[PDB]
């Protein structure tokens, strides 16, 4: 633990990556967080949406 | 059927044309919730009943 000053701010830094990449997995209310399912199932009225 | 006793059949291992469903006239009602009734050829489905 002695360089763990460095590695803490590595460790900031990978997290916030990891969040940023793991919320596109959610949806924020939308019937799917895949863009590609909404496109090819809706209408562009409610694709809009 | 009855509404209280209604008929379920299992759909599977065919090839579905919507395209002769939806351009008929005969259907008074045709109401599709959760997907376009237009996309429906464009999707393969699983667990289809009717």
């Amino acid at each position: 633990s002695a360089l763990g000053k460095l590695q803490d701010v590595v460790n900031q830094n990978a997290q916030a990556l990891n969040t940023l990449v793991k919320q596109l997995s959610s949806n924020f209310g939308a019937i799917s967080s895949v863009l590609n399912d909404i496109l090819s199932r809706l209408d562009p009225p409610e694709a809009e949406v | 059927a009855s509404v209280y006793a209604w008929n379920r059949k299992r759909i599977s291992n065919c090839v579905a044309d919507y395209s002769v469903l939806y351009n008929s006239a005969s259907f008074s009602t045709f109401k599709c919730y959760g997907v376009s009734p237009t996309k429906l050829n464009d999707l393969c489905f699983t667990n289809v009943y009717a």
